[PDB]
């Protein structure tokens, strides 16, 4: 009998359901996810200024190893550490080896500078190893020098060799100490003598004596240390000495990605994993808790629904 | 709900309705008709929007590596670490649950809210020429044409000249 | 209150109700009844049970110890851990402080909305046959007997059988 | 808003009333005049202070610094503190953003509900002897007295004493 | 003269005060507890392969003092350390000890495996001393043998001894370094002649050099660990003052390590421990100590936060 | 024609911009600030009793540098340290030095207690150097003895010394290690044998040898002193047996109670009091958060990323349309 007006809302056929403070299960019109599942199997490096190592180990890039050739200078915002990456042409580790990856992965570049050591002429610089092969032809560390007596059999001449940091920000030195097995190895490359090597700053000092991989038992182990601005270091040693040729300035900072994944110079991203890229616009993520750069954060979460619309009464 | 609009005195949704998500369905001489409320349904969908760009986001803090992928560290630290990362995660993974469920809750309750404050517009504007049946519609008690009705959605419906002819057809 | 229901236009609260949250008590000839309304006492009920399942619960993260009960530890990392556990315990106990404020706030708006939303149910369903008294009663303005009142609860009172009656007693 | 009485059906503010948040402007034969309601008033301010007696705080923790303004520390252990400390901030300028949003919507939202809750007792205390034009006044279909205004916000007016004049007036 | 009904909600006598975002003293009909400050002062340790050390410090299970002889080999889930444990008879401290504790107490369970270690007839192997006792005789740490000359002050043969990993996972060897304090009882056990003891394997190498009264002994028996890989050999070079491993440790598995004065019960279950034991509450917060292990609630800095769970109470 | 009743709120000309859920730009009547962005340049050491310690770096009051001469000893609840502050008039470093320092700054004082150590006639306590001047004239590390042979070139005494801590609570003692430059120098000092330090107690126990070698020099000297330090605990003995080599204590330190400790280049003040402390000076507002300096001690805000957060105090403003 009478005219009648009804008030009203939309609803669909397919409602998404999401968690409320009271409810489990309220099904609603529309809803969006907040954690991301999906990751990008590339490196996506656009707009960066990147250094792909290969097999390449970031401290090789130091005492530069055959592999790191390419990489023993430059400038980046971005370092890309792969696995199974080749430090040591020749057997042996460096002491505090972590912290020294993890110095160079937060550089941005590295300088190189000349330490000027010189030797007298019972002295062998240039003593090489078919382990590191360069030009197809037995080679060395290209930023150090195996020092040995030119007349095998004969004593290894007391030497004192100094660098000076003439710049205005700390150098990183490295150094070799050959260790043979045999006593026969030893005699033939250094002499009889007893072997004493000491290094020595204002900020360090250290005293080293040399003591079956690649069918060697012969090691060649390294230590490093910064060289404050204006100090000066120097190498007191009668043979066994891996002496630097050059010294390591690292510049700026950069972001130090390790990842077995591909690069990609097409695509942008400022978070990065073991397995790739995130570039996802959500807050949380549940691929790994192990990222780097500026990332949505670690969730226990496989789906947490926002909903976007009303309550979904269907009917 | 809290304001007891939808899934309330409404008993149901359209989905007839697909161009908004509030609005009226009329019926009188001329006929039925149905019509999307854009103010009340442009004020939901910003509320949500506003949402949205609020809460999807990463923050600008650059991250570097504590744990190599590739290499060994020291087991204490590492322990330490472990600890940390997962106490962490444990916040984020709440903060996240708690953020989503008050978000969705208030997303739920603010539509209700729209939908009533729509009602309750409309039933101050029909004053005493109109009556609530309860499941949000308002019996008119006059002649209400196809203008009559657009007077109601455009909120320019004038209850004093229908007021006589409503009062007698009410009290009979 | 947000709603004006519990602790608002209604003075208090009845002990003496012991099946429901939410009910009536009606006054007509025949003398005085109790009666709880469930639907709505459940649904607060139902609310609140999903705010328990949800609040009280830890998570399932193993966490090792990184602090040795019987012996010191390097006098630095210690510091770092204490510095950590201390950090996160001020989260833990801040997002708890809030997490339950807040909760409490939602869960007695909450309820007072359910109560204002049976009210609005009511007032509706008795449309042009009673008035609001203000104190959360409606002033019946007919014979409304035992099978009237269930029939106000049970949502079945069809106000067009009294709506004569009561507009002659109204407007005397 | 969520009530709709702030920014909602009462158009705007009034720049006037600086003796009170909610109040009336009553216009009857005598002329006119602006009075605050305090009870409403304080109800919200209250609630406000709740808010900052609890936002306005830091802990109890005394905490010992773990970095060295004055010489370096380990490379390892300052990469794990600045993970950590970085983590930490992130959380506490999330939890600052969201606790800020999150009380400044129900702050707003509070305020909004004590308006209407004043609307709906003077609606319900005036009973059958007004009508509502939807802009936040009661049409009053009677002689209203300063006595019978002042009566209205002091909550002791009664609506039988004017009811039969009204009901003539409202019906004509 | 009219009729009337009149809605109303339920209230109580005794309410309950609770918290909200405005209110500090928010009376409400029913509240619950959201905070556990009560614990249980035992270890629940049912349905968990436990081991409680009692006076068995971890270390001493790899050495084998004698309070440690009933764990000296087993399986758990769970490892329960005590307070002034004994990991040492005869006085000594282990280097990195604290490192090995830990790496004993994130195991699940310890396999021993012979070195096979042989000695010439010059040598005395099982030579003992009254600060080990057992069965109230002169002993010595079960998992390593005190070599000393035969013949009283002759000086010590050159002896080398050599264990391999025949096993797929690494193994956890140690060994002891005796030095007397006072040259007079050196001479009657290793000769006037300089002491070195070479260890050496792929992973690294060491020698190490002999040099006040603890239990009446003045002289020590320092112990050293290292891993040796799955294939390698570890070869041990010594003219006198070794203690020499006659069996390597095999960490298996992970398991809970549990600090706690506390006693054991198998009859109740949990997966929360602290110094003062068990923690069972499904409550998601306790303020019993920030120092637990396990799957907890998390330490908060409130003895309570009261979570309504019914609507304001306004009493008649 | 009819009577009438308005109901309605209050406004305001200039309203704030806050944030909520849905609005990043919401207009109410009055706001307040959650994020403090104003730091004090001074500390406020109101009600503290402190002790600035200038020149002196925590870890020289225990060795006793020149420089820490007025702070061997005394009672506090906050130690502030500065910059450039010297520990080691004689140059060298401590092993695990950070630790050490983070511990002297948590202590609430410190007392001294003597060793009592006596050494043979063929023994030199008393060796100084130009590097550590007192009263203008050469002197040495207050709390510890160099130890070197009487006769230059005889070889050193192999010597035994023996703290025992009588205390009821744990003694701090450090020692001293010398590694000179030139063998020429070591011979002169020690002797030609060769060089052992052996520490050991309860708790610790430890082995040393002085290294030789050419290294440049500081202050002009090129010879260094290296310190090492560990806990006595009561009822215990620390033995130091020595062929020379051994910068010996003199006296143990032993750290009482506990304070607060700031790091800070900001000048006191005792006029104004506060519980949170930065690089950059005090922090007294009562405000939950701040976005000054992440590296802050005491009780303090917690750090934000963010310059302000406005809290809404008041409901939203509507002004009369003009
Ligand atoms: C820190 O946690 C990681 C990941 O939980 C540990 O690495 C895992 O260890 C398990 C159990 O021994 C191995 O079976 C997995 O292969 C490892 N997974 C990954 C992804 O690395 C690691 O052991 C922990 N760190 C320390 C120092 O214990
Ligand atoms: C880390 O914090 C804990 C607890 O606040 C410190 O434990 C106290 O250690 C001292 C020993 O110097 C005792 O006198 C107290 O009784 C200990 N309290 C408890 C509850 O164990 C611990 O020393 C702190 N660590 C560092 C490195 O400062
Ligand atoms: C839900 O919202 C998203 C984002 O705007 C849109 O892509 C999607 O089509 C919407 N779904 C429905 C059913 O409207
Ligand atoms: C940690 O961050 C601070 C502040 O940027 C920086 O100066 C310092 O070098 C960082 N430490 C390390 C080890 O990267
Ligand atoms: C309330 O206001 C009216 C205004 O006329 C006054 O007459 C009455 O006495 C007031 N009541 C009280 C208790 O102040
Ligand atoms: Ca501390």
């Amino acid at each position: 009998d009478p005219d009648k007006i009804c008030l009203g809302h939309h609803a669909v056929a397919n409602g998404t359901i999401v968690k409320t403070l009271t409810n489990e299960q309220e099904e609603v019109t529309n809803a969006t996810e907040t954690v991301e599942s999906t990751s990008l199997n590339r490196l996506c490096m656009k707009g960066r200024n990147h250094k792909d190592l290969g097999n390449c180990h970031p401290i090789g890039m130091l005492i530069g190893t055959p592999a790191c050739d390419l990489h023993l200078t430059g400038t980046w915002d971005t370092l890309i550490e792969r696995k199974n990456a080749i430090a040591y042409c020749y057997p042996g580790a460096t002491v505090n080896e972590e912290a020294l990856r993890q110095k160079i992965m937060e550089s941005g570049g590295i300088s190189k500078i000349n330490t000027g050591f010189t030797y007298g002429s019972s002295i062998n610089s240039a003593g090489t190893t078919k382990a590191c092969m360069r030009n197809g032809g037995n080679s060395f560390y290209a930023e150090l020098k195996w020092l040995v007596s030119k007349n095998k059999g004969q004593n290894f001449p007391q030497t004192t060799n100094t660098y000076r940091n003439a710049d205005t920000a700390e150098h990183l030195i490295m150094w070799g100490i050959h260790h043979p097995s045999s006593t026969q190895e030893k005699n033939d490359l250094y002499g009889t003598q007893s072997l004493s090597i000491s290094v020595g700053s204002s900020t360090y000092k250290n005293n080293f004596v040399p003591v079956q991989v690649n069918g060697l038992s012969s090691r060649i182990d390294f230590h490093w240390t910064l060289v404050q601005p204006g100090d000066k270091i120097t190498f007191s040693h009668n043979g066994g000495l891996i002496a630097p040729s050059r010294v390591s300035k690292l510049i700026g900072r950069g972001l130090g990605i390790q990842s077995e994944a591909p690069i990609d110079n097409s695509c942008e991203s400022k978070c990065f994993w073991r397995g790739g890229s995130i570039n996802t616009r959500l807050p949380f993520q549940n691929l790994s808790p192990r990222t780097v750069g500026q990332c949505p954060k670690y969730v226990n979460k496989k789906s947490l629904m926002l909903a976007t619309g009303m309550r979904n009464v269907p009917e | 709900g809290l304001f007891g609009a939808i899934a309330g005195f409404i008993e149901n949704g359209w989905e007839g309705m697909v161009d908004g998500w509030y609005g009226f369905r009329h019926q009188n001489a001329q006929g039925t008709g149905q019509a999307a409320d854009y103010k009340s349904t442009q004020a939901a969908i910003d509320q949500i929007t506003g949402k949205l760009n609020r809460i999807i986001k990463k923050t600008n803090t650059e991250f570097e590596s504590i744990e190599s992928e590739f290499s060994e560290i020291d087991h204490q630290i590492g322990n330490v670490i472990n600890w940390t990362k997962d106490s962490i995660t444990d916040i984020w993974t709440y903060q996240a649950e708690l953020l989503v469920a008050m978000e969705n809750q208030h997303t739920i309750d603010m539509a209700d809210s729209e939908m009533l404050n729509l009602y309750e517009r409309v039933r101050k504007q029909l004053r005493q020429n109109a009556e609530e049946d309860g499941k949000g519609c308002f019996e008119i008690y006059h002649a209400c044409d196809d203008s009559c009705m657009e007077s109601i959605r455009n909120n320019t419906y004038d209850h004093s000249q229908y007021r006589e002819e409503a009062l007698l057809n009410r009290l009979n």
